[PDB]
């Protein structure tokens, strides 16, 4: 019982869950959250 | 073809000159600071070997051929006479000597703003470029400045422009 229904569907719930985050990473480069973070850190480093 | 005529070979310094321009016009606050910590640089790692020289009159109307004798006489009292022609081909000769002393040569005028007025003169010299990448640099660079600056903040970014 334990090993099915605690550490497999944890296994589960885990895999699932990274699937979807994966899922929404990959759709936010559409908006290109990215590129905003990458052209901040790049500056920064221009002015020190 | 007599009305130019531009002969295939020009008469150029015995070392090439470095002057130096960017990342935005001369004589603003950055452009001058960008420049002091520079030539600072080369006189010490080049020491024995280098002279840096500062000349303060214009340099923009200076071409290889455009009369026989420019302003020989101050007293003609024409429309050359009274201006800085007089003066202006005496530097000429002294970058000029400056080379021929076998050392490395420094300009750094107020009058050089663009490789372009002076990629057809005589002295054709050596351009260092300081580029800063994007403009958005500059401005925080000429905003912590002071009240000195944003006097002509704007312009910065069409002087680099």
């Amino acid at each position: 019982l334990i090993i099915i229904g605690s550490f497999f569907v944890l296994n589960l719930v885990l895999g699932v869950l990274s699937g979807e985050f994966s899922k929404e990473r990959e759709k936010a480069k559409a908006r290109g959250d990215f590129q905003k973070l990458r052209e901040k850190q790049q500056l920064e480093e221009d002015l020190k | 073809k007599q009305a130019e005529h531009v002969p295939p070979y020009d008469v150029v310094p015995s070392m090439r000159p470095v002057v130096l321009v960017g990342p935005s016009l001369k004589g603003y606050e950055v452009t001058d600071m960008m420049q002091k910590a520079l030539f600072d640089f080369l006189k010490h790692r080049f020491d024995g070997r280098i002279s840096i020289t500062r000349v303060t009159a214009d340099l923009s109307l200076a071409k290889r051929s455009v009369l026989n004798n420019p302003g020989k006489r101050t007293i003609i009292e024409r429309s050359s006479a009274r201006s800085s022609i007089a003066e202006v081909q005496s530097e000429i000769e002294r970058i000029f000597e400056l080379a021929k002393s076998l050392q490395l040569v420094v300009l750094d005028a107020d009058t050089i703003n663009h490789p372009a007025q002076l990629a057809k003169t005589s002295l054709a010299p050596i351009i260092v470029f300081v580029k800063v990448s994007s403009p958005k640099v500059l401005q925080r660079l000429i905003r912590s400045r002071g009240k000195s600056q944003m006097k002509h903040l704007t312009v910065q970014m069409m002087a680099y422009d």
